[PDB]
């Protein structure tokens, strides 16, 4: 079954707009942004535990990327949890500089027969 | 809930309204004096609940409730499921919007719907 | 103040590009003898030039012995291909980029003020090495009392009083029209400079009323939305609009609605 589509409530002002509202919306908007980082970490919570997309971690992380999408919409903040952080990537990424560590799932058979078909 | 001395014999006096004056007067039963009545006012209460006076030490009378408690939802610093939800206004919206505060001593967070 | 004459705002510019560019420092092109060159000459040969020394692979120290040793279409671009020269602004936190006329696609608030070409400025908030703003340079949290309570840094006011006072270059000073949902997620904003004949406000006023929304987010997101590239059609008036009733279903106590934005159209109107 798909998950549920029902948003956040919608919140409604009790005066009319007076140019400074939207400049705090947009402003704030770079503060607690999460968009990018949601994905990421569940592709690796994914990869790294098995039977993935069945966990209940997952169902949050879906949940928590909907709410960050929905952000742009109405003004509800995703919240990322500190300890959701994956602090582990795997070899088919550009973070060079964090720690990597050897995928054994179906995207690092695909990353390893990329790289030995071109050496 | 007023009261007033007449000045010709320094007792009380009773407020009563006359149709053909259409006026509030004040005249005491002592002597025989009526005055003009001031702002039209013959009771000023202001509303209190200290009624059980004494009493409300000993027997909790619960002035103030407590706040409910969940442990459905879960805090997003900590993974603490105990927190304190209600209701009240923002800074500018309008209708009542549900509020989340966590249970942990050492959390400390608080956290919309 | 320094000049104190009818100096052209592109030229003037220009000029500030290159000296915000790594190729000219401030004092070099602040001379009396700079300017007095480049008051009066061709317009387009001064474009050339500028745009030559802009080219230049090096730093360059003496202007003036470069200059001396040198030496209607928007309408129709815009109808061809939409095609428009748009400053384009980065704002750090030290100082202020200024990247130039760079031609990019146009959307359809130009296509009724391609007059004031040179007032649109696209302007992005960057980093110092323009990247994105980290979470930790704006409100850094601080645990002050029972609770934790963010506190603003000197940047967030900083973007604040840009916001609000706008950007001033030349005889010019820009104000806040509004922001699309792409430029949203890459903190970006459209700028446009008051003239006498039109304002920001009379543009905001002509795009539509958005008083009646009370939600800041979707007020902004309305306003926005009308920033898309497009081309350009004929003009139907409002006398032939039907009201076709959708259609709801609500299934287990939620409001489910097949009809989103469909709607429906006709042969003639496609061929058209
Ligand atoms: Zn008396
Ligand atoms: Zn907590």
């Amino acid at each position: 079954p798909p998950m549920d589509y029902a948003g956040s409530r919608p919140r409604l002002m009790d005066h009319d707009v007076t140019l400074e509202e939207i400049h705090k919306f947009f402003v704030d908007y770079m503060i607690s942004d999460t968009l990018g980082v949601i994905s990421t970490a569940h592709l690796v919570h994914a990869d790294r535990d098995p039977e993935k997309a069945r966990s209940q971690k997952c169902l949050e992380l879906a949940n928590l990327h909907s709410r960050a999408v929905d952000f742009a919409k109405t003004g509800a903040p995703a919240e990322m949890p500190y300890a959701l952080k994956p602090r582990e990537f795997p070899d088919f990424l550009e973070r060079f500089e964090k720690p990597t560590y050897i995928s054994e799932s179906v995207f690092g058979k695909l990353y390893r027969a990329v790289k030995s078909s071109l050496a | 809930s007023t009261m007033k001395f007449c000045r010709e014999c320094n007792n009380i006096l009773y407020p009563k309204e006359d149709k053909e004056q259409k006026i509030l007067l004040y005249a005491c039963r002592n002597c025989d004096h009526q005055e003009v009545a001031d702002n039209s006012c013959v009771y000023r209460n202001e509303v209190h609940h200290s009624v059980s006076e004494r009493t409300q030490i000993l027997t909790d009378v619960a002035s103030d409730p407590t706040l409910p408690r969940t442990k459905a939802v879960r805090c997003s610093k900590c993974q603490h499921r105990e927190a304190v939800f209600f209701q009240a206004t923002a800074r500018g919206e309008e209708g009542m919007t549900l509020f989340f505060v966590c249970c942990n001593p050492n959390c400390g967070h608080r956290w919309r719907e | 103040a320094i000049l104190g004459l009818e100096f052209p705002y592109e030229i003037l510019f220009q000029l500030n590009a290159l000296v915000h560019a790594q190729k000219i420092s401030l004092f070099a092109a602040s001379d009396m003898e700079l300017i007095k060159i480049l008051r009066g000459m061709s317009l387009e040969t001064a474009l050339v030039i500028l745009k030559k020394l802009h080219q230049q692979s090096s730093i360059c120290y003496d202007p003036v012995f470069f200059v001396k040793t040198q030496m209607a279409s928007a309408y129709k671009r815009l109808t061809e291909q939409n095609i428009m020269s748009c400053q384009r602004a980065y704002v750090t936190p030290s100082k202020i980029y200024l990247l130039g006329p760079e031609l990019e696609t146009a959307n359809y608030v130009v296509k009724n003020f391609a007059e004031h070409v040179s007032d649109f400025m696209r302007v992005t908030f960057v980093e110092e090495d323009w990247s994105k703003l980290p979470a930790n340079a704006l409100s850094v949290n601080s645990k002050e009392g029972y609770f934790v309570k963010p506190s603003r840094t000197n940047i967030y006011n900083r973007v604040l009083s840009i916001l609000g006072e706008g950007i001033t270059v030349g005889p010019k000073r820009f104000e806040f029209l509004a922001f699309s949902a792409s430029q949203l997620r890459g903190n970006s904003v459209w700028m446009f400079a008051s003239n006498e004949k039109v304002k920001a406000e009379d543009i905001r006023e002509w795009m539509g009323c958005f008083r009646k929304i009370r939600s800041i987010s979707k007020c902004a997101a309305r306003m926005g939305q009308l920033f898309s590239a497009s081309r350009q059609t004929l003009i139907v008036r409002a006398q032939d609009v039907e009201q076709i009733p959708d259609i709801e279903v609500t299934t287990d106590g939620a409001d489910y609605c097949f009809s989103d934005g469909i709607g429906k159209i006709s042969l003639a109107f496609a061929k058209q």
